């Protein structure tokens, strides 16, 4: 019993842990693409601004 | 007529860079900086954690080793 | 009161109040119904969906613009598209406000008379006008005389005016604009190997000619150079990853408008209209003309037509006058701005079609003095 | 038994689990923080020229 | 399979009842191996995957390879001689056959339900799969409830409590007047 009563609690408790991280990966998963995003628009914005450049 | 164009060019010719060129500076002045030393700090944070999960780790394989 | 501007164009609705510098809603005009059949129960799906949220919806819709060459072929759309234009991007009652809708030169009256009886009957506005949409591009550029060239998405008309005098029998309407080459442009993607068929990618197929096509300065040389080496092929990215690039489709899109043959069209291109719409004017007013040829509309801001137009027209024209091209970096709204300034003159105010006078007269009034 | 089984083999697979999600985690983290800061040099490039606009 | 692989270390389980213990043992035991040829040729050399297990009658059974081979078939149904794709590129094939500008939300928002998804390591299996196939640009998620077996019967739960639903059923006199086809008319 006592040994039961240990490891269930450890696994709840690494369980929750594993719940917790799944979320931030989430989170900082979405920034990062929004800043990924971010830059392939900057720099084709940037590019479009060269072309302009050339135009003129 | 055509004495408006004075009125509705000139200003914005002035006005608007002017304020844009202000917009610009103070965006990457707020963004690019603070940016780069919250990732340094997030950065040192990770490496703490790492640290943090290397001793627990190894303690926990030392204990459980049988 | 503030009167609204509204101009119904064919592609993107423009509106706003009276006096002010840009539209205040942007959106497509576009009504697309859902097509699939949809198994989640209390999810709140409408019918229809109008706008801008269908534009963001597209991927289950099918979307059919209801205005397909200037005339309206769809008029329950069309009713529901000036619904959403006054309730939901204005908020502003109509009971309350005059309106000032715009139409294409030469189109049939039964659609200018069906406009207005909507306008007066279903939104029961207090007055309402109709203007030709050239004249208005003509008032943002603060001018006078000048000729138009107004290449909107539906159609291209080019309405000469001197001195405030319109000159009726030297309108050049043709029918070639942003939607033929948005057609042709997906047309000749397949020789790649994308193929666009369904009217959503229409859309992205829009965006494509929005964002990558120019206009040559002379094409057999921009042909002889994309043919050899690769400096022209730009690449852009899917709304789904699968990035295509675009090699000499870039200004053979565009190049359409000055070579109608491409889309199976006999008539001349816009360079060759302009130049016929000045000859059919009098022989003393041909050179302010010259010098005060004006652009306009969506069409006309593929970069570098400003002066493949400019260069057209003078291989065509006497050498002795100067071409001229007013090409004003507010191009898009420039018919909306030229409305804004009309409605908001003093001069003006008497000639909005008062509703007791639609009452003595029915919807034929439009016709009558009140043009 | 079987309990106390179950409970320590699914833990030993959540130790597992969590530990490389920590692996993930610290590696995105530390490349959005490269592709932040490739970002603001970029944004500071783009001050020099503003600098530059100053100009006007 | 499972049970016919067993039969590669000498235990042979034919009676329709010891189809249940196979049954068991695969619940117990089986996982799915995130890279199959890496764990094919660990687990010929060492021995850190034999994990034994004890019948219903004692004579414990020690299982070797067959663990993550029994569970790689629904990724490669040529193993029971199936011809047609995994469950990891008739996903893809199911998303590439909808329309274009709907993709990145189902490459987004990949469920999985049902109880055979309960393999311990599916989840990264079935992502490193996708994301291999998918263009890289598209983020790829896997949404894995640990209510995964129940998925389907507390979506049940909460249709059946549906106000909006309350006139959906099939009501007694309506099946009266037309039959038992009535399921295939408008009360679907
Ligand atoms: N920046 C641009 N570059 C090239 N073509 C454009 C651009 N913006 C709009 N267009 C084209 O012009 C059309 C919009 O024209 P618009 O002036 O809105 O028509 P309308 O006269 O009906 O308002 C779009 O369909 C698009 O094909
Ligand atoms: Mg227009």
């Amino acid at each position: 019993s006592d040994k039961l009563k240990e490891a269930e609690t450890r696994a709840e408790f690494a369980e929750r842990s594993v719940t917790k991280l799944e979320k931030s990966i989430d989170d900082l998963e979405d920034e990062l693409y929004a800043q990924k995003l971010k830059y392939k628009a900057i720099s084709e914005e940037l590019d479009h601004a060269l072309n302009d450049m050339t135009s003129i | 007529d055509f004495d408006d164009i004075h009125r509705k060019r000139m200003e914005k010719d002035l006005n608007e860079l002017q304020a844009l060129i202000e917009a610009h500076f103070e965006n990457r002045k707020k963004e690019e900086e603070e940016l780069v030393s919250l990732k340094d700090r997030i950065e040192r944070r990770r490496a703490e954690r790492a640290e943090q999960q290397r001793i627990r780790n190894e303690r926990e394989k030392e204990r459980q080793n049988r | 009161t503030t009167a609204l501007v509204c101009d119904n164009g064919s592609g993107l609705v423009k509106a706003g109040f009276a006096g002010d510098d840009a539209p205040r809603a942007v959106f497509p005009s576009i009504v697309g119904r859902p097509r699939h059949q949809g198994v989640m129960v209390g999810m709140g799906q409408k019918d229809s969906y109008v706008g801008d949220e269908a534009q963001s919806k597209r991927g289950i819709l099918t979307l059919k613009y209801p205005i397909e060459h200037g005339i309206i072929t769809n008029w329950d759309d069309m009713e529901k598209i000036w619904h959403h234009t006054f309730y939901n991007e204005l908020r502003v009652a109509p009971e309350e406000h005059p309106t000032l809708l715009t139409e294409a030169p030469l189109n049939p009256k039964a659609n200018r008379e069906k406009m207005t009886q909507i306008m007066f009957e279903t939104f029961n506005v207090p007055a309402m006008y109709v203007a030709i949409q050239a004249v208005l591009s003509l008032y943002a550029s603060g001018r006078t005389t000048g000729i138009v060239l107004d290449s909107g998405d539906g159609v291209t008309h080019n309405v000469p005016i001197y001195e405030g005098y319109a000159l009726p029998h030297a309108i050049m309407r043709l029918d070639l604009a942003g939607r033929d080459l948005t057609d042709y442009l997906m047309k000749i993607l397949t020789e790649r190997g994308y193929s666009f068929v369904t009217t959503a990618e229409r859309e992205i197929v829009r965006d494509i000619k929005e964002k990558l096509c120019y206009v040559a300065l002379d094409f057999e040389n921009e042909m002889a150079t994309a043919a050899s080496s690769s400096s022209l092929e730009k690449s852009y990215e899917l709304p789904d990853g699968q990035v295509i690039t675009i090699g000499n489709e870039r200004f053979r899109c565009p190049e359409t408008l000055f070579q109608p043959s491409f889309i199976g069209m006999e008539s001349a291109g816009i360079h060759e209209t302009t130049y016929n719409s000045i000859m059919k004017c009098d022989i003393d007013i041909r050179k302010d003309l010259y010098a005060n040829n004006v652009l306009s509309g969506g069409t006309t801001m593929y970069p570098g037509i400003a002066d493949r137009m400019q260069k057209e027209i003078t291989a065509l024209a006497p050498s002795t006058m100067k071409i001229k091209i007013i090409a004003p970096p507010e191009r898009k709204y420039s018919v909306w701005i030229g409305g804004s300034i009309l409605a908001s003159l003093s001069t003006f105010q008497q000639m909005w079609i008062s509703k007791q006078e639609y009452d003595e007269a029915g919807p034929s009034i439009v016709h009558r003095k009140c043009f």
